């Protein structure tokens, strides 16, 4: 009864509400890519470092 | 003094197994680099889909 009349008015004079995305866009995190996929960096090259090494350190065994 | 010589014998050899282990181990850190920007990747997709 009042509940056809209610059921009715809401139904009928209502179905559309604002949506709209961009407004969205506002109240989320936004995508971006990732950054430095930097290949790694090559060090001690040579065996510079080794005959450096050898001799460095005077106790090579005691 | 035999004894000692025995000790360096056996030395001489497996050392130069360590050297190679050690940079054999580095090699998949490098490895891991490509890893790492993955799971960055996996964890900014997921968060800004959480957002949405």
């Amino acid at each position: 009864n009042v509940i056809q009349d209610l059921y009715l008015r809401e139904l009928k004079d209502t179905k559309l509400a604002p949506s709209t995305l961009q407004d969205a866009e506002g109240n989320v995190k936004p995508w971006n890519p990732p950054q430095k996929p930097n290949l790694p960096e090559l060090e001690l090259q040579g065996p510079e470092a080794l005959k450096a090494y050898t001799e460095q350190n005077v106790e090579t065994a005691h | 003094r035999i004894d000692s010589v025995s000790q360096l014998q056996n030395v001489a050899e497996t050392t130069k197994v360590l050297f190679d282990v050690s940079k054999e181990t580095v090699e998949l850190e490098s490895e891991a680099f490509e890893l790492k920007q993955k799971v960055e990747l996996a964890h900014e997709a997921k968060a800004v889909l959480d957002s949405w």
